[PDB]
RNA sequence: CUCGA
């Protein structure tokens, strides 16, 4: 119910919000999957108990933080309070 | 989104773009791809777009006063040197444009691009934290195109016309299509007043009922409405499904439906709906007519016959004062009081004589910018100047700007613009000062629990009512009222409930009570928040930036501190009367209080004044001893008269202000106990605020107050 | 910066310094106007900072007497006659009389008209008087105002704190490449230039016996020559650019004190610190949003808003403890494509254009092997002096024009232990950028938003598209109607004017000199300060305005044309008041004024990163932003702004690290400021330990 | 002069009769050059049919209400004023619409003359009540863009025929907007945006097309002086 | 005329009140 | 005492918290900024620092 | 009330100025060809110009050559004056060599076969006595405004001078139209076009040039999808 | 020191 989400808008901020308890809280959700996908990006060629790859389709050249993101607004991440 | 030069990123963004080079193979190794950086090969350029994506930046303006001066942008590679910053935020930041500077940062780790991201970006930060109110909403050029198209011309072209003799209603558009396709030919004009049928505009709600009414209006249901093209142009710009709204889009209007946007809708349709009305404003301001000319500056008609009407009077103290009949220091204030009626009757023969085809009222009563006073002085006279003295001079500026000052005119005004600005800059620095003295003793004060769970709220006057039967809206209502929580049931006279307890009094919910007849409420106060260190969400309320419950761990003493200290650049009582009751000092006012509840002894005479009372209950006489300088507050006496002077006889309670000025609040405390002087401080403080047009919630002001009164002293070890 | 620039600052009166007071020691009232600086000092020009009042300008005719004190003239007044006996009078003095303001009704003779005048009275008094009262009179109208100050045309109808401005704005005006008097003047900008000294007056009547853009040589009459050199190209204190050219040609007549050549904001003698804009008032698409201002790419073709600015860089080459520095063109690891534009020397030729960072002086200085990196000491093993060259600033460009070069070989005496210095001038010449500053004399100032194509631009009736266009709404609230004045006149400048004189003078222009009823387009005007144009004889004038080449009057009576939308074409549904406006380039320019830093120097004490763009530092993160950081709740940022991102020596080298890796950022260290104040701390007798959470200090 | 080379037009479709069409990139700034031109050529100069002025029985000097039906005068007006009618016969041309008793009038039951043709047989025009009918003429005429009822006050005859205002433009709605796209290194470009709602008489392809051809002829007017220089 | 001292361009004046000192 | 020190009066601070033998308990948003902790509010808060981020076992093929 | 397509014809005001009337117009159509036509005019048009020059006792700009009054700096002000046009679309070099006293004009440049200078008498320089000039002019051939080509981004080593090249033939356009809004079923718009050019090309080659532009411009929207 | 918002 709303036009196109472009840029750094997208995912919107109003459903983020949805799977989180607080403004606050979203912030270590997405840095910390963020450092993982960043492990995973850089722990790709060696070694194993990688952390867990992008879990949904990486746009070319995607920011890992934008990827996080995403992911925390299609319900595919916990957490530990 | 905001612009930055290419040569400033690719130096924020070096190690960056020495990694994407030696990657894509532009480079050999780092170490040359920082050469080639250096040397800017033209590599970077293409290179430098994939680093810069999505990557936010902080963009801040000094004096960062509150935290909405700084905030988060998407970057954009602009050519040129300087930094594009958007039209709306320039309200937050206070920026004008004739050399302001702005400073970039560039969050590194993953975590601060979250913070920038998500709490810091300009989209999440709409709303002013001090009061509620938006703040990037159209607010110059942009209000002026918008109430340009949304006026209502009457006799402008392509009007509608009622049907009579051979041939029927003229001007019925059955699509604003076809509006559009008259307006482009020269048939129509965008502010004619017309009948339109809709297709994909919800109608208010008022019509929407009794045309539809059993089923919301459907998008491609059809109605006709009598407004103009332009309000339909204006229509589509706010979100699909907003009721139709065909009024004249005053700023107040502008910023009543945005209001009423961010309490409704989501933030990113605000956010959008935002720069469509910014690209609508511009468009139409553009196109507006508003231009400044010699001509559209109209200097009163009667100006000469009105200003000898003023030389008289100034004239006259003059042998009143030959034969020694008005003292020198009277004639002053007399003359005074004669050039400030002129004032006045000038203003009301400027209102009338200035057309409304003139730039400068479409200009001011649009709510664009300025007041009708600076228009006084600007066509019809400068006034009275006042002297580095502060009296007023007994001599006025007769001339206008347009008409042209004298030599002694000019030089008799610089005094007074000289002095302005130089108090303008010792207001400023003692602003900054108790601002960091607030910061500091409310540092430390965070939401750290959901609901403390404490009866202790305090009753807010919601509303007061009349004799006849009329309820008047108390003006602290939005200071008081809004963003709180409620601290008691509201109870009509019948038995329902208006709000539960624990709600957030938004704009529809104060709306209830004041339809249900309820005129007092109990809300949650941060005052009486009982917890250990922190403060409940509860009692604190409406963050006022978000819109929702405060977050925990939000810093609202921080926010608190910037809120009070951000308008103390404006101020005149006075600002020093805000140190006065923050730093706990002996008032000037010094007034006295009742110490214990009884009969009013009035002893006054001329040498002195000793004023007595008797308790209403047991006790003993109590003494006091005021300077006759000083004068009685009339205090609303249990006759129901608030304008009952302190005479002997009266019933005043314990805690009683006599004499008028400013209590000490020290005694307060020891006499009504600490509940009663935090919301004295609390009041005593917003009547300094609001008698000069500034709207601070009382939420911030209680956060200081709260920590005024932690400590306590040790009679006994 | 200008020549009024230079001319004010030596006619300033300063309240600061030895024998004077403290600038913490001055109150809101020695800032604000007396009554008795009538005359005497300027209540206008002063400084808006915190200098303001303790710095004021001399007044036009005031002069000093021996004894320390402000003279000015009056003319003394016998018989309520009005005499050209001009006395001047100190403070003291003049208080012991009573003086009328300059513009009073005077007969022919010298009598008084009305018999109540304005006048002047001992303790800053006021008042109507008769006119057997009057002592004396002022000698001008402008009497009370700066040099400065007097150069704003209808200043009479701007309020004192946008005329502050503008006066003080005049004194930032960059000397353009060419320079235009302006059309609306107010008589002051000619004696301004001469008096400021930066143009070529002749000493002595004669003629001219041979002129070139070197020199002038003036044959006088008695028989002696006089040759004036000009001076080009020279670089001023503040980087513009002093530059004077001839105005006479060969075996002109010129008498005793005529201006022969001219200088930086200078033509034909007067002063011109900007250009004759035509200038459109309307909103435009937002790009003019709140002061911001559009400009007319022509302007940047024609070089009309374009600007020359000379910077002077400096290397020495001294004895060191190892040896001493070498100036050499042969670099150690520099491949001859960056030592191409060098001499045998290691100095830029003359003429060679410089981008920042590259090479301007090849000095290499030797580095002892106890101090080289175990790195350093492995990737010389692997594969004795170090690389000290003259590069150019980031942010600099520009054509090498000039070098100086001192030899202590060559006689040339320097500083004991200084060997070679050289000395390379760079000259820019900047066009007009986004984001520059313009201003004009009203204290209405803006930068540069958006620079159109001359198509977009709004075009009048005859298709000539304007140049510059100022948003509406920042105009009725600044008070500064003289601009309006400004640019209607300006008009009636450009295209000139012709009053009807049949049947008779018309009443409005009655009072209008004969010289005026009459005017060719491009005329030279004066508007003086509290007298000059009254806004009668403006609307007459233009209702009189002379019509194009095709017989056209584009502008209406009320000062406003039809333009036409360049964008789309429609024209414009309203209106526009166009005119021609006086506009100067401040010295405030984004090529300037842009700084960036990834890294870079650290203050050795407090190992936080350098101050200043020219040390290459970056901003500085305050206390009022850290509240703001606090109160947005954005701890992670905050600590690494305060950490990694300043003065963690170990933090930011692993950030660096990190970054070049494509790794995550660390984790932040403790700042070296904090190890700081713990020793100070400890050096003042307070003995500071860390505990940890069992209760041991730690180390 | 010499080239300017890969300037392209892609369509995007919205609905069956709407269209936004992307010209990227064109030298600066061209994309406001031609824009507002394509624009007033799509709405202004394709040819189209549309009602010229209708006549309805039982309406002299009243024009307020139809006895049977339940919409008046003018909201009867305004729903056949969105008719959409295509005609190959370029003089006017005259329709009938005649129908009794209770039940819904529609565009379906008018009766097109031989040459014109309707292309929304399906819109609704009133609804009929008990015992209630519904006579009405209209005139059909060819022209282009949209002429008002006003002038068109001769068409009506002193004898209840009323005139309305003549949509001829095939197209109803366009909108456009230009942004700026670097194409190498220069961020001066323009990208042009055109948004075109047509009428189900022809798609928005065809009458981009037609305003395409109509003001390549009218600049070759301006061509065929010379003949001098400019690039592909 | 307006500076008519030492060989200047003629700058006409709107001056109603002539100069009885020159700067 | 670092929170006061660092507000007025350094001196007259530095001088009391020496006698008393104060203890700063670095718990505080003015001292942990001093120091380069991260501050105990906002996103520093114990409840939102201390969390594993773990992707729901719904992964793709590879 | 259908179609009659328009008719453009041509009057001639002065040798470089020329009214082109455009009829007849749908109604509200004028004002956008208008503009249409001016901004490729004005932007667009195919010109020739000095790209950069070289005087011999010269290395920069901001010099000054014995026995000329003029500094380097005006010299190259005065020569931004130039109006040239050439033939060859590639780089073609001019020449200058004059010995004072004396005045110089834009007449004592000696154009290479294919370049043509159109105002002979523009004043370039004032020779006394002791002044001699000796330039170099290299002339390329283009559309609108390009700025001075670096020596770093050019191979030219230090001895060239480059300048700005103001390409554009044409000096002013405007247009004006009548409007036919009789209250009946004919109205239509006559367009009034106003083109003035700087002798380097005549009004009418500037249309021409306008018209082939916009034809190759349009063309886009003819082919399908 | 002088200056800009």
């Amino acid at each position: 119910g709303y036009d196109t989400p472009l840029g750094i808008t997208n995912p919107p901020i109003d459903e983020l919000l949805d799977r989180v308890s607080s403004k606050y809280a979203l912030v270590i959700y997405a840095a910390k999957r963020a450092r993982q996908i960043n492990d995973y990006y850089n722990q790709l060629g060696e070694g194993i108990l990688e952390y867990v790859g992008p879990l949904v389709e990486p746009g070319l050249q995607e920011k890992p933080l934008s990827i996080a993101l995403r992911e925390i607004h299609a319900d595919l991440l916990e957490h530990t309070e | 989104q905001c612009g930055l030069p290419k040569l400033m990123a690719l130096e924020l963004f070096k190690p960056f773009v020495m990694k994407r080079l030696v990657d894509l193979n532009h480079a050999q190794n780092i170490k040359s791809a920082k050469r080639m950086v250096e040397r800017q090969r033209p590599q970077v350029w293409d290179v430098l777009e994939e680093v810069i994506a999505e990557h936010p930046v902080l963009l801040n303006r000094a004096p960062t006063l509150h935290r909405l001066g700084i905030q988060a942008f998407e970057p954009m590679l602009v050519e040129g040197k300087a930094i594009q910053l958007h039209p709306l935020v320039c309200e937050a930041f206070n920026a004008d444009f004739d050399g302001d500077q702005m400073a970039v940062h560039l969050p590194l780790s993953a975590e601060a691009q979250a913070e920038a991201r998500i709490l810091m970006l300009s989209s999440n930060n709409i709303l002013s934290p001090a009061s509620g109110r938006p703040l990037a909403m159209p607010r110059l050029d942009m209000v002026t195109g918008l109430y340009y198209l949304t006026t209502e011309v009457p006799g402008d072209t392509g009007e509608y016309q009622p049907a009579s003799g051979d041939h029927p209603e003229t001007g019925v558009y059955s699509s604003p299509a076809e509006a559009i396709m008259a307006a482009d030919r020269g048939v129509l004009s965008v502010r004619a007043k017309i009948k339109v049928r809709l297709t994909q505009l919800r109608p208010p709600v008022e019509i929407e009922a009794e045309l539809f009414g059993h089923s919301g209006w459907q998008p491609g249901d059809a109605w006709m409405a009598e407004t103009t093209l332009g309000r339909v142009m204006f229509n589509e710009l706010l979100p699909l499904g907003y009721p139709f709204v065909n009024k004249q889009m005053h700023k107040k209007v502008q910023a009543a439906i945005i209001n009423d946007l961010a309490e409704r809708y989501p933030m990113i349709v605000v956010a959008q709906t935002v720069d469509k009305l910014k690209d609508a404003g511009f468009y139409w301001a553009t196109r507006s007519g508003v231009t400044v000319s010699m001509a559209d500056v109209l200097v009163p008609p009667r100006k000469k016959e009105i200003l000898d009407h003023y030389e008289e009077r100034a004239d006259k103290v003059e042998k009143q004062f030959q034969r020694g009949a008005l003292n020198h220091d009277e004639r002053n204030e007399a003359l005074v009081e004669i050039w400030k009626e002129a004032t006045d009757e000038v203003g009301q023969a400027l209102r009338e004589h200035y057309p409304d085809d003139n730039p400068i009222i479409t200009i001011v009563d649009s709510g664009a910018t300025g007041n009708f006073t600076q228009t006084r002085t600007l066509a019809g006279m400068k006034g009275l100047v006042t002297n580095p003295k502060g009296e007023f001079i007994p001599r006025p500026v007769k001339s206008s700007f347009r008409e042209g000052l004298t030599v002694l005119e000019y030089f008799i005004n610089t005094h007074g613009a000289r002095k302005g600005l130089a108090d303008t800059a010792l207001r400023t620095a003692d602003s900054g000062y108790l601002t960091r003295r607030l910061v500091d003793v409310s540092q430390d004060v965070i939401v750290r629990e959901h609901d403390c769970q404490t009866e202790r709220g305090i009753v807010v006057e919601l509303a007061e009512r009349a004799p006849d039967g009329t309820l008047i809206r108390d003006p602290y209502i939005e200071t008081s009222a809004y963003a709180r929580t409620l601290g008691t049931d509201a109870v009509d006279e019948a038995g329902n409930v208006i709000v539960e307890r624990g709600q957030d009094l938004g704009d529809p919910e104060i709306d209830a009570l004041l339809a249900a007849g309820i005129t007092q409420v109990k809300v949650r106060s941060v005052l009486t928040c009982a917890t250990s260190t922190g403060v409940c969400a509860t009692c604190y309320g409406r963050s006022m930036a978000t819109g929702k419950l405060v977050d925990i761990g939000e810093a609202v003493g921080i926010v608190a501190a910037q809120s009070i200290g951000e308008p103390g650049t404006q101020l005149t009582g006075g600002l020093p009367r805000v140190q006065e009751l923050f730093e706990a000092r002996v008032p000037r006012g010094k007034a006295p209080i009742a110490d214990v509840t009884g009969r009013v002894r009035l002893e006054d005479g001329e040498r002195f004044y000793k004023i007595t009372i008797v308790p209403d209950d047991g006790g003993e006489e109590v003494v006091y001893d005021k300077i006759s300088k000083r004068q009685r507050l009339r205090v609303f006496k249990h006759e129901d008269g608030s304008e009952r002077v302190l005479s002997d006889g009266d019933h005043v309670e314990v805690g009683q202000q006599l004499m008028e000025g400013s209590a000490d609040p020290h005694e307060v405390l020891r006499v009504q106990g600490p509940r009663e002087v935090q919301i004295h401080l609390v009041r005593e403080v917003q009547e300094v605020y609001r008698a000069q047009g500034v709207s601070i919630h009382d939420k911030h002001i209680e956060v200081i107050v709260r920590q005024m009164l932690r400590r306590v002293t040790i009679i006994d070890s | 910066n200008n020549p009024l620039s230079g001319l004010t600052h030596k006619r300033r009166l300063s309240a600061l310094g030895p024998g004077g007071l403290s600038r913490e020691r001055a109150g809101l009232e020695v800032r604000d106007v007396h009554p008795s600086h009538y005359g005497r000092m300027c209540p206008i020009e002063t400084p808006e900072g915190p200098n303001i009042g303790l710095i004021g300008s001399l007044s036009v005719y005031a002069r000093v007497n021996p004894f320390g004190f402000i003279e000015t003239p009056y003319r003394k007044v016998v018989d309520g006659v009005v005499s050209d006996e001009i006395v001047y009078l100190t403070a003291d003095e003049e208080d012991r009389h009573v003086v009328a303001q300059a513009n009073s009704p005077i007969d022919a003779d010298g009598r008084f008209v009305e018999p109540r005048v304005l006048v002047r009275r001992k303790a800053g008094e006021v008042e109507y008087v008769p006119s057997s009262e009057v002592d004396y009179m002022d000698v001008s109208p402008r009497q009370m105002v700066s040099v400065a100050t007097a150069m704003i045309p209808f200043l009479e109808h701007d309020d004192a704190n946008r005329a502050l401005m503008g006066a003080n704005m005049q004194r930032q005006a960059v000397p353009l490449v060419r320079s235009e008097a302006p059309l609306v003047g107010t008589g002051m900008e000619l004696r301004a230039a001469i008096d400021a000294g930066d143009v070529v007056v002749a000493e002595e009547s004669g003629v001219i016996e041979e002129v070139s853009a070197d020199y002038i040589t003036v044959m006088h009459d008695n028989g002696t020559r006089r040759t004036y050199r000009m001076r080009k190209f020279a670089r001023s204190n503040h980087g513009t650019c002093a530059n004077q050219c001839p105005i006479v040609d060969a075996g002109d007549r010129v008498e005793a004190g005529q201006v022969i050549a001219d200088g930086p904001c200078t033509d034909d003698g007067e002063m011109a610190l900007g250009k004759n804009l035509l200038v459109a008032i309307m909103p435009w698409e937002g790009h003019n949003y709140e002061d911001a201002i559009i400009l007319s790419n022509r302007l940047v073709e024609e070089d009309v808003l374009t600007s020359i600015h000379i910077e002077e860089h400096e290397i020495d080459a001294r004895d060191t403890k190892l040896g001493a520095e070498e100036i050499t063109r042969d670099i150690p690891n520099i491949s001859d494509e960056v030592l191409a534009d060098l001499d045998e020397r290691g100095i830029v030729r003359i003429g060679a254009e410089v981008r920042d960072g590259d090479i301007l002086v090849g000095k290499v200085t030797p580095k002892g092997e106890t101090e080289l990196t175990p790195e350093e000491r492995l990737l010389r093993a692997i594969f004795e002096v170090r690389d000290t060259s003259l590069k150019v600033p980031h942010g600099e460009s520009g054509k090498v024009i000039g070098i100086r070069v001192f030899s202590r070989e060559d006689e040339d005496e320097l500083p004991a232990g200084v060997n070679e210095l050289v000395r390379v001038y760079v000259a820019q010449k900047r066009k007009i950028s986004d984001g520059d500053k313009l201003a004009g004399r009203h204290g209405n100032k803006g930068v540069i938003g958006k620079i159109l194509p001359v198509e977009d631009m709004p075009f009048l009736a005859d298709g000539t598209p304007v140049d510059i266009i100022l948003n509406t709404h920042g105009v009725p609230r600044r008070m500064n109607i003289g601009q309006i004045l400004e640019t209607h006149l300006g008009w009636c400048a450009h295209s000139g004017w012709k009053v009807d004189a049949a049947k008779g003078v018309p009443d409005w222009a009655a009072r209008l000199p004969d010289e005026l009823l009459e005017a060719q387009p491009n005329a030279i005007v004066s508007t003086p300060v509290f007298d000059g144009a009254q806004e009668a004889e403006l609307q007459g004038l233009l209702s009189c305005t002379l019509p194009n080449r095709d017989g056209d009057v584009l502008v209406d009576a009320d000062g406003k044309a039809m333009l036409f939308d360049g964008r789309s074409g429609e024209p414009f549904p309203y209106p526009v008041t166009v005119g021609y406006m006086y506009i100067m380039k401040l010295h405030h320019l984004v090529d300037d004024k842009i700084h960036a830093r990834s890294t870079g120097p650290y203050s050795m004490i407090t190992q936080q990163p350098l101050g200043g763009k020219a040390q290459f530092g970056g901003q500085r993160f305050g206390e009022m932003e850290c509240w703001a950081m606090q109160a947005y709740g954005a701890a992670y940022t905050l600590q690494e702004l305060l950490t990694i991102k300043s003065d963690d020596t170990v933090g930011r080298v692993k950030v660096y690290e990190a970054i070049v890796k494509g790794e995550n950022i660390p984790e932040p260290g403790i700042p070296e400021s904090f190890k700081v104040l713990l020793k100070e701390l400890q050096s003042l007798c307070l003995n500071v330990e860390v505990l940890s959470s069992d209760g041991a200090a730690i180390e | 002069m010499l080239i300017s080379q890969r300037p392209t037009l892609s369509e995007d479709v919205l609905t069956d009769n709407r269209s936004q069409f992307v010209i990227e990139p064109l030298e600066p700034g061209f994309g406001y050059t031609l824009g507002n031109s394509l624009r007033r050529t799509l709405l202004s100069s394709i040819p189209g049919a549309a009602v010229t002025s209708i006549r309805i029985d039982g309406v002299l000097h009243e024009f307020t209400t139809v006895p049977g039906v339940k919409e008046d005068v003018t909201e009867i007006i305004l729903n056949l004023k969105s008719l959409v009618v295509s005609s190959e016969e370029d003089e006017p041309v005259t329709m009938y619409l005649r129908k009794q008793g209770p039940g819904e009038v529609t565009a379906g039951d008018i009766v097109p003359p031989a040459g014109v043709t309707v292309h929304n047989p399906g819109m609704h025009i009133a609804t009929l009540n008990d015992k209630g009918k519904l006579e009405v003429e209209l005139v059909v005429e060819r022209g282009r863009g949209y002429v008002p009822a006003v002038q068109n006050r001769a068409s009506g005859a002193e004898i209840g025929r009323i005139p309305v205002d003549s949509i001829y433009s095939p197209v109803l709605k366009v909108t456009y907007k230009v942004d700026a796209t670097r194409v190498e290194q220069r961020t001066d470009f323009d990208k042009l945006i055109l948004d075109v709602e047509t009428k189900n008489s022809i798609s928005p392809r065809d009458a981009l097309a037609s305003a395409g051809k109509t003001l390549v002829e009218l600049f070759g007017l301006a061509r065929e002086l010379n003949v001098e220089a400019e690039g592909i | 005329s307006n500076n008519s001292v030492p060989g200047a361009p003629n700058r006409v004046s709107f001056a109603k009140l002539r100069e009885p000192l020159e700067v | 005492w670092l929170s006061a020190a660092s507000f007025q009066e350094t001196t007259r601070v530095l001088t009391d918290a020496a006698i008393n033998c104060r203890s700063d308990k670095l718990n505080g948003l003015k001292e942990n900024v001093i120091i380069g902790k991260l501050i105990p509010a906002g996103t520093g808060i114990n409840r939102y620092r201390n969390i594993a981020v773990q992707p729901t076992e719904e992964a793709r093929a590879a």
